[PDB]
């Protein structure tokens, strides 16, 4: 009864599961702010 | 080794939103420290020192080989192709076609981060501009083609990065699934977005209740994963002043597995581009953009000095999975 909702700013963190280096990283405040 | 791309990593992803507190911020600080290394095979005295510092690079513990060896080792294994995960990182070289490069320069570049050397017509900077901007283009598979808007005719060198992600999730969502919602900006201003949602799934889970936030991590087998971090409505300032490697790592290690009800993610496509100087002169490389820069480990002479450092990142989430591509130019200029 666990419910995880991303509408409000949110961020990603893309790492290597081996190296543990960050790959990429976001700040989404805005997903059609162009 | 790790520690310090993930240091590197916050301090500038905070840099950048101190710019524009409220913009959507994305960046690849791999490609960003990578460049900046590959830089600083060339460098010596000061303008060596501040760039292996402002990485966030302890000199003491690690050697400048050691540290080139790092990255010849991580970018090895960033080029990678599966079922699941495409995965590319490439560097190269755009030289003045009759400028005089140490032959240490261009062997180490090779074998220590892959970079061949391209001569380039700088003078005819329409020419090269395209030059630079379909090897972005082919490296990124058509993500970023306009890493370089302007281009100095003067320009002696351009260092470039790149990297390419492109990943399914696991679980995919159903596009039948995928319906208008809102997304609040703030608690008082909100749009209308598509929204993808999955229905009972297990994956790693952590409510931070003393953060006021929710940690997930989508995609977590294989070689990579995506950590996502879901501050409560009007603590994501408060979420991001927490952010740190010790933070990340307890999120990591409180992460246990949950049975997930529903989960709503946005499909959407962003894109930033930046200019760094300001960010890396405040990081505390600075020698490197003034006429003392110290780059003799590239031609045998204190004849190059940086101009420009820009980056350009691309996301883009839908049901399937995520694109991510980023590109790094640091542009070099006579002195
Ligand atoms: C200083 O801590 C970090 C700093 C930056 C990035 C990282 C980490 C980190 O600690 C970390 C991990 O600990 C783990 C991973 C990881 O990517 C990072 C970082 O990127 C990947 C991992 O979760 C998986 O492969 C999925 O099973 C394994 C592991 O997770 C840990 C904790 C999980 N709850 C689970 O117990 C897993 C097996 O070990």
């Amino acid at each position: 009864r666990t419910i995880v909702r991303f509408n409000r700013p949110f961020l990603m963190i893309i790492v290597d599961n081996f190296t543990w280096s960050i790959f990429f990283m976001s700040k989404v405040t805005n997903p059609k702010q162009a | 080794l790790a520690s310090a791309n993930v240091d590197f990593a916050f301090s500038l992803y905070k840099q950048l939103v101190l710019k524009a507190p409220d913009k959507n911020v994305i960046f690849s600080p791999l490609s960003i420290s990578t460049a900046l290394a590959f830089l600083s095979l060339g460098a010596h005295n000061t303008t060596l020192t501040e760039i292996l510092k402002g990485l966030k690079f302890n000199l003491t513990e690690t050697s400048e080989a050691e540290i080139h060896q790092s990255f010849q080792h991580l970018l090895r294994t960033l080029n990678q192709s599966s079922d699941e995960l495409q995965l590319s990182m490439g560097n190269a070289m755009f030289v003045k076609e009759q400028l005089s490069l140490l032959d240490r320069f261009t062997e180490d570049a090779k074998r220590l981060y892959g970079s061949e050397a391209f001569a380039t017509d700088f003078q005819d900077s329409a020419a090269a501009k395209k030059l630079i901007n379909d090897y972005v283009k082919n490296g990124t598979r058509g993500k970023i083609t306009d890493l370089i808007k302007d281009l100095d005719s003067q320009t002696m060198m351009v260092l470039v990065n790149y990297i390419f992600f492109k990943a399914k999730f696991e679980m995919p969502f159903d596009p039948q699934d995928t319906h208008q919602s809102r997304f609040y900006l703030s608690k008082k201003k909100y749009v209308m977005v598509p929204m993808m949602s999955l229905h009972h799934l297990t994956i790693p889970y952590f409510r931070d209740e003393e953060l006021s936030c929710t940690v997930v991590q989508l995609n977590y087998t294989g070689n990579a994963s995506a950590l996502f971090i879901l501050p409560d409505q009007d603590k994501m300032e408060e979420v991001e002043a927490m952010l740190s490697q010790e933070t990340l790592s307890r999120f990591f290690e409180s992460l246990e597995f949950r049975e997930i009800g529903e989960l709503y993610l946005p499909k959407f496509s962003i894109s930033r581009d930046y200019n760094l100087n300001d960010i890396l002169l405040q990081l505390g490389i600075e020698e490197a953009f003034t006429s003392k820069a110290d780059l003799s480990g590239i031609t045998g002479a204190r004849n190059l000095a940086v101009s420009q450092v820009v980056h350009k990142a691309v996301l883009d989430v839908f049901e399937e999975g995520t694109e991510r591509s980023a590109a790094t130019a640091l542009e070099v200029l006579f002195q």
